[PDB]
């Protein structure tokens, strides 16, 4: 199924963020 | 303190 | 996980429980990468001073779990392998260089909310990625202390290392098949992947398309969340030809 790769179903896929993602992203400077 | 798996994987 | 929190519901539907079938006990982690293959630490299988050499009959995948220990009646779906790829130059005898490995399962899964795989890394996401101070994101059941066990799936974002200061922190020899990430001493946060962990996904959220890779494999450490000390992680992107070649050659 990677074609549909990293993107989560109750995240990506709703345009929702789990609770710590952004410190993730914000490393990335 | 693992529950049980259903017999029909083993 | 050493210092984590538990993860929300769906936040890895790419992890994946390597279990026992008797005694009947966790192993190790993994990772999903399409509805057939399954990546993990080629350790997890085949470490000869240990006596350790599971099959493919030796073990039960399980995928799109939460709990440690419950059996997740309608959400996990428990998998038998099909067969256990490991790399022809795994490096048991000295540092675990390469420690790798593929299980196709003896049937495709379907996806669901709680179980989708995770992306390889590209030559292009591996470069912009895989630097030092970037997060990457480690997930398992294991120890929650050195020395117990979490109810839930734990999480830990951790920062990548500089090469150097990777290989100042120990004695054994530390190959370019290899990356290491924690927090340094002096920084002030903690966490760290932990006996039971093994095997397990390190990602990183590409800022570019938004979608998550898979960069490192949990693969060795001393102690857990030692000062001064660091993870080590299988680097996903320079066995990617192998990874490729054998899902090529045998299955997908
Ligand atoms: C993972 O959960 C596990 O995969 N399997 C169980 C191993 C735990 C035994 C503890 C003994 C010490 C030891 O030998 N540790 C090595 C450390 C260095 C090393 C020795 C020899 C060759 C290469 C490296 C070690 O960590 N491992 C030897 C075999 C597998 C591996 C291991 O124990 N992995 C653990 C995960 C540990 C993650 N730890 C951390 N991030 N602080």
């Amino acid at each position: 199924g990677e074609a549909d790769c990293g993107l989560r179903p109750l995240f990506e896929k709703k345009s929702l963020e789990d609770k710590t993602e952004r410190e993730l992203l914000e490393s990335y400077i | 303190d693992f529950e049980e798996i259903p017999e029909e994987y083993l | 996980i050493v210092e984590g929190s538990d993860a929300e519901i769906g936040m890895s539907p790419w992890q994946v429980m390597l279990f026992r079938k008797s005694p009947q006990e966790l192993l190790c982690g993994a990772s999903l990468i399409s509805d057939r293959w399954v990546l993990t630490a080629a350790h997890c299988l085949l470490y000869p001073p240990w006596d350790k050499n599971f099959t493919e009959n030796d073990l039960l995948v399980r995928i799109g779990k939460h709990s440690r220990t419950r059996y997740e009646r309608n959400i996990e779906k428990i998998s038998m392998l099909e067969k256990i790829y490991i790399h022809p130059r795994y490096n048991w005898r000295e540092n675990l260089d390469r420690d790798i490995a593929l299980m196709k399962l003896k049937k495709p899964v379907a996806f669901s909310d709680y179980i989708h795989p995770v992306c390889l890394p590209d030559r292009e996401t591996a470069a912009s990625l895989l630097q030092a101070g970037y997060k990457g994101r480690v997930t398992g059941w294991g120890n929650l202390k050195e020395t117990g066990q979490p109810s839930v799936l734990q999480v830990v974002n951790l920062p990548i290392v500089e090469r150097p200061v990777c290989k100042d922190s120990t004695r054994i020899r530390i190959t370019d098949n290899m990356f290491c990430a924690g927090y340094k001493p002096d920084e002030g946060k903690r966490g760290d992947a932990c006996e039971g962990d093994s095997g397990g996904p390190f990602v990183m959220k590409s800022p570019f398309n938004n979608r998550w890779y898979q960069m490192g494999i949990v693969s060795w450490g001393e102690g857990c969340d030692r000062d001064g000390k660091y993870g080590f992680y299988t680097h996903v992107f320079r066995l990617k030809k192998w990874i490729q070649k054998v899902i090529d050659q045998f299955g997908e």
